[PDB]
């Protein structure tokens, strides 16, 4: 077998390569508590790691180790990795090669810290370091199309064409599900509610992933928000408070669609999509988009394929037609590559041995991979 | 005659001095009823809340229909005038016009 760990915004996915499905699923978070306690008999447990954090969330203050794809605290992400390792999958680092998947476009110094911590932190004989939009086309299990890969801290897009990469094509969006929380809650302040705390700032997000929805069209719905009957539901806080919302949640996901909200200039994901084909060569262009492919965190929200289909349709040519596929499980579908990925013939030989980093180099990693 | 709006029982007119307490009220059959009150066409009480002005919202197990009340108490001669009573819910649609006197 092998191990296969994905390291995104907010939460870890740990699991045995050849699975469907990770052993490990929990948020990456470790939370400490910023008042005194008041109690007789408390353990006083200083440090929260895991799922444990979120049931006591209000309490704590709760740190992410992993910001914009970049990780803070080295020794948070030990632990992280600490725990999927001889928690939920119970093995052993030794014991198989470990791969890890990274997201397009990402900043040199993350790949070779990466690898340098792996072979030195966790003794291992081999490890590959693999980029989300190939893994999540796999999964798709079609050879030629666009990925537009969206995770909890940055979106991007790359195309590809019965396997081979154009790199000038591929373009990265700073437009991620972590900046819609950010906008959320600066939203909520103005109708009256407050959240100024790391761990309150979760409670929104957890709104977020449900609760929230995209509109077919934005201007409908705030036209109609003001006789409002379904448009608000109540949400009920392990705290004991509760909030009510309207047309509020909606406007939300909104912002990756229409930018001008949020006050940056970057286009929404539907015009970079567009973007990122017309960087791509002319002939190929034809299939790119009847084969577009959703993934990540933030496409989770109900209708969105069917909003990107019809603005595609309108602002593409009409003499071919387009289809999104956008299977559910998405979120998933990078660890899922990961898996997938340590289980073909060809990738065992492709791992990057540890007598090769010894010789050559910690440089040499983007010399033998993208 | 005119379609069953969401009233079984539309508001009546009362008449009330100085001090004094007048309570308005309007049933609906039926989730639950929304309900505006009105002093004209453009003016809202709800936001008119206060020493003179109070809002109550109940609902009535056995024949299921909610009870929409208007509170005035220690009602004042300056509130001798015209209200409005606006109701408008998910598929029925009603108002009513009733005079409220108050003296000196």
């Amino acid at each position: 077998a092998a191990l296969v760990i994905d390291n995104g915004s907010g939460m870890c996915k740990a699991g045995f390569a050849g699975d469907d499905a990770p052993r490990a699923v929990f948020p990456s978070i470790v939370g400490r508590p910023r008042h005194q306690g008041v109690m007789v008999g408390m353990g006083q447990k200083d440090s929260y790691v895991g799922d444990e954090a979120q049931s006591k969330r209000g309490i704590l203050t709760l740190k992410y180790p992993i910001e914009h794809g970049i990780v803070t605290n080295w020794d948070d992400m030990e632990k992280i990795w600490h725990h999927t390792f001889y928690n939920e999958l119970r093995v052993a680092p030794e014991e198989h090669p470990v791969l890890l998947t990274e997201a397009p476009l990402n900043p040199k110094a993350n790949r070779e810290k990466m690898t340098q911590i792996m072979f030195e932190t966790f003794n291992t004989p081999a490890m590959y370091v693999a980029i989300q939009a190939v893994l999540s086309l796999y999964a798709s299990g079609r050879t030629t199309g666009i990925v537009m890969d969206s995770g909890d801290g940055v979106t991007h897009t790359v195309p590809i064409y019965e396997g081979y990469a154009l790199p000038h094509a591929i373009l990265r969006l700073d437009l991620a599900g972590r900046d819609l929380t950010d906008y959320l809650m600066k939203i909520l302040t103005e109708r009256g509610y407050s959240f100024t705390t790391t761990a309150e700032r979760e409670i929104v997000r957890d709104i977020k992933e449900k609760l929230c929805y995209v509109a077919l069209d934005f201007e409908q719905e705030m036209a109609t928000a003001a006789s409002s009957s379904s448009l608000e539901k109540s949400y009920e806080l392990p705290d004991g408070q509760v909030i009510t919302i309207g047309n509020e949640r909606f406007r939300c996901p909104e912002a990756l669609f229409q930018p001008s909200f949020l006050g940056m200039e970057s286009c929404g994901i539907h015009e970079t999509t567009f973007n990122s084909i017309m960087k791509c060569d002319v002939d190929i262009r034809k299939d790119l988009y009847a084969n577009t492919v959703l993934s990540g965190g933030t496409t989770m929200y109900p209708g969105i394929a069917d909003r990107m289909q019809k603005e595609i349709t309108a602002l593409a040519p009409s003499t071919m037609k387009i289809k999104i596929i956008a299977p559910p499980e998405r979120k998933y579908s990078v660890w899922i590559g990961g898996s997938i990925l340590a289980s073909l013939s060809t990738f065992q030989q492709m791992w990057i041995s540890k007598q090769e980093y010894d010789e050559s180099g910690p440089s040499i990693v983007h010399r033998k991979c993208f | 005659d005119d379609p069953i709006g969401l009233f079984v029982m539309r508001p009546q007119d009362g008449e009330v001095t100085v001090g004094g307490s007048i309570t308005f009220s309007a049933r609906v059959a039926g989730k639950p009823p929304v309900v505006k009150w009105f002093k004209g066409k453009w003016v809202d009480l709800s936001s008119k809340v206060g020493q003179h002005l109070q809002l109550h919202d109940s609902y009535d197990r056995a024949s299921k229909v909610y009870l929409f009340e208007l509170h005035i108490t220690d009602a004042q001669p300056a509130f001798t005038g015209s209200y409005r009573c606006e109701v408008s819910t998910k598929d029925k649609f009603d108002c009513s016009n009733f005079n409220l006197t108050v003296h000196e």
